[PDB]
């Protein structure tokens, strides 16, 4: 599609937020029953320092608030909190350009869509969808991400669906090794207002794809509510790092608590 | 065939047998693999070559051949992995007054390059002279038309030829054969293998 | 159509005298498409000349050709007995190849 | 060795027609230039016509066109020159004749080809027309 131009472009400052203890997730798909394992691998250590920010889905006001391109390194956990969908998709790779292949990941209202190819990514990636009166429902109308596609390396399309358009929380784990692309994702319902909630969750496998590319750099992408003429969602991103951890799985297999190693000497105890 | 199709296959499994035992097949050639043996291969990437020539033609599909499809139309590499499949669609490419829209490149420079595709339509210099866009003479048109008839031999008839070339990179492959799956055997001491779990 | 048109019908000669037969195009043509050609009675036509100067291989170092344009020669330097028959020309440049309507050479 | 070898002479009522043979041996026969060059007697030299058979593309003397047909074999190393309605005035030899490449020597581009010879006619075939 053909991308649109703003002629102004701005971004808020970033800020810093305390990690908590999130960001353990499966390494393996293993079933583990009442036990405790040691695992050496790419997690966000405890307490650690993440980058958050800002995502405005309404204008209103002709400025357009740009998302930032950030580094990838080995894996970034990334969480979103909002009351509704706005954070739509990512796109990952070295250029970002039609020189070297690039990713997006999209979940849609219609199905979730993850596209290897040599895009040529929009300045300022566009997802517009209106009200329909009528209807009472707001319908994507429009999708300007990249302005070329070509030498398409891979596609995944999920079964359509419908998205919905007290908060929701979800996390993601996004991991490039060994040629694997890993997505982990967690869902859950959250009722902090403001800032990271403090506890501990567990993050699903999601999928693992064989794509095998070259990725360094990153940036997210928002919905935008097209409006006649405040609930901006929240999304914070941290590093991973090699650490050593203990995973305390249940009965159930289900990961209760987590001890991170180099915390602190009573967690090296641990 | 001087615009053979080609498409990418890739993140899928390859059904190789029901494949190769759809229709009746007058040319079965494979080159550095068996064709049972695909079913227990994976490999990076898959392309379909498909195109329409005459039966004599045929023999120019292979690698290290030479002639008028295999040099100015489509080349073969002398050390081709894959496979080649041709029938005879007489009864489906041929027409009473003659099927002329299945064309072939006459005149060309230099030979192609295996898996090089010319689509040219330049009128070809035979001569000194410039053509400048004008076909006349020692200027021709570089394209040939077939015009199948269903009453031509089969040697003139036309052959629907598709080639399966199989790409393997350094890269996490896409494609694979058919798993095979045993019934379930319980409260026995047996040598099982759960998903490649042995 | 270009003709060509050749000079005498025919020429009396001896053995040891120099031949000279003259063809003229009907318009200008390139000297790369003028050839000339020696008959025999009963035998096929033998190239002499072609690209108006050009000696075929084997061909004696008596015959040569000249000529551009219009007005092409045939020069035989010194008869031999063996070189009386009939001479044609040829425009080959383009279709219809075309020929003249001959030069006999004979013993005077 | 390069040679052209015409059929056997022909005799043919006028109205009726006339198929002549040329066997060429030694190269490529696909790319040999055929020519059709016809002689009456007591007359000068007629070029009726020619092919290079890959092209499938004869050409024709415009004196010729609609009664001569050009055809080449690419299996059998032989051109034919078919002349139909035939009148006494078609009483002549019938050469075939291909030097080097008949109407596309001058090449110095996609290959070498710079081969000219001088012996490549052939000897003749006499159609006699009468009644
Ligand atoms: C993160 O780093 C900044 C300076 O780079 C610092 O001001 C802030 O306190 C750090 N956050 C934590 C939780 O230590
Ligand atoms: C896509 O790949 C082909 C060959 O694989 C290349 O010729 C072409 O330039 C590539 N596309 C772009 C936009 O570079
Ligand atoms: C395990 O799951 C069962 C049902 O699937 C549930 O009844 C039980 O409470 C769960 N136990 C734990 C420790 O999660």
């Amino acid at each position: 599609s053909q991308c649109v131009n703003f002629t102004t472009r701005t971004q808020l400052p970033p800020a810093y937020t305390n990690s908590f203890t999130r960001g353990v997730y499966y390494p393996d798909k293993v079933f583990r029953s009442s036990v405790l394992h040691s695992t050496q691998d790419l997690f966000l250590p405890f307490f650690s320092n993440v980058t958050w920010f800002h995502a405005i889905h309404v204008s209103g006001g002709t400025k357009r608030f740009a998302n930032p391109v950030l580094p990838f390194n080995d894996g970034v956990y990334f969480a979103s909190t909002e009351k509704s969908n706005i954070i739509r998709g990512w796109i990952f790779g070295t250029t970002l350009d039609s020189k070297t292949q690039s990713l997006l990941i999209v979940n849609n209202a219609t199905n979730v869509v993850i596209k290897v190819c040599e895009f040529q990514f929009c300045n300022d990636p566009f997802l517009g969808v209106y009200y329909h009166k009528n209807n009472k429902s707001w319908m994507e109308s429009e999708f300007r991400v990249y302005s070329s596609a070509n030498n398409c390396t891979f596609e995944y399309v999920s079964q359509p669906f419908l998205m919905d358009l007290f908060k929701n929380l979800r996390e993601f784990v996004f991991k490039n090794i060994d040629g694997y692309f890993k997505i982990y994702s967690k869902h859950t319902p959250i009722n902090l207002v403001r800032g990271l909630p403090q506890g501990f969750s567990a993050l699903e496998p999601l999928v693992d794809l064989p794509i095998g590319i070259n990725i360094t750099r990153f940036q997210t992408l928002h919905i935008s509510y097209l409006t006649p003429g405040a609930g901006a969602a929240a999304y914070y991103v941290g590093y991973l790092q090699p650490r050593t951890f203990l995973l305390k799985y249940n009965e159930n297999g289900t990961i209760t608590d987590a001890v991170d190693c180099a915390l602190d000497p009573l967690s090296e105890t641990k | 065939v001087y615009a053979w199709n080609r498409k990418r296959i890739s993140n899928c499994v390859a059904d190789y047998s029901v494949l190769y035992n759809s229709a009746s097949f007058s040319t079965f050639k494979c080159y550095g693999v068996s064709p049972t043996k695909l079913n227990d291969l994976c490999f990076t990437n898959v392309y379909a070559d498909s195109f329409v020539i005459r039966g004599d033609e045929v023999r120019q599909i292979a690698p290290g051949q030479t002639g008028n499809i295999a040099d100015y139309n489509y080349k073969l590499p002398d050390d081709f992995t894959g496979c080649v499949i041709a029938w005879n669609s007489n009864n489906l490419d041929s027409k009473v007054g003659g099927n002329y829209n299945y064309l072939y490149r006459l005149f060309r420079k230099s030979n192609l390059k295996p898996f090089e595709r010319d689509i040219s339509t330049e009128i070809y210099q035979a001569g000194s002279t410039p053509c400048n866009g004008v076909k006349g003479f020692n200027c021709y048109f570089p394209l040939q038309s077939y015009g199948f008839q269903p009453t031509y031999g089969v040697g003139y008839q036309p052959y629907r030829v598709v080639v399966l070339s199989f790409e393997l990179l350094h890269a996490p492959a896409t494609v694979c054969g058919p798993k095979k799956s045993t019934n379930l055997v319980k409260n026995k001491c047996v040598n099982f293998n759960f998903n490649g779990l042995t | 159509v270009i003709w060509m048109t050749q000079s005498p019908g025919t020429l009396s000669l001896s053995p040891g005298e120099r031949a000279t037969l003259s063809c003229r195009a009907s318009q200008s043509v390139s000297s790369t498409y003028l050839a000339w050609y020696q008959q025999k009675p009963g035998q096929a036509p033998r190239l002499l000349i072609y690209g108006a100067s050009s000696r075929a291989t084997g061909i004696p170092d008596r015959f040569s050709g000249s000529g551009s344009g219009t007005d092409f020669t045939l020069t035989i330097s010194r008869l031999e007995p063996e070189d009386f028959a009939v001479y044609y020309c040829q425009h080959y440049g383009s279709s219809p190849l075309t020929f003249g309507q001959g030069t006999r050479l004979e013993i005077k | 060795e390069v040679q052209l070898v015409e059929s056997g002479a022909e005799v043919k009522k006028p109205g009726s027609s006339v198929k002549v043979s040329c066997k060429a041996s030694g190269g490529t026969f696909s790319s040999y230039a055929i020519n059709w060059v016809r002689q009456a007697p007591g007359q000068g030299l007629e070029w009726m016509g020619g092919i290079i058979p890959i092209f499938r593309t004869p050409h024709y003397a415009q004196k010729f066109q609609g009664r001569v047909t050009i055809t080449a074999d690419e299996s059998t190393g032989t051109a034919y020159m078919e002349l139909s309605s035939l009148r006494s005035e078609d009483t002549a030899v019938y050469y075939c004749a291909s030097p080097s490449c008949g109407g596309d020597c001058p090449q110095y581009l996609k290959s070498s080809k710079l081969d000219w010879y001088f012996d490549l006619w052939g000897r003749g075939t006499l159609v006699t027309v009468s009644s």
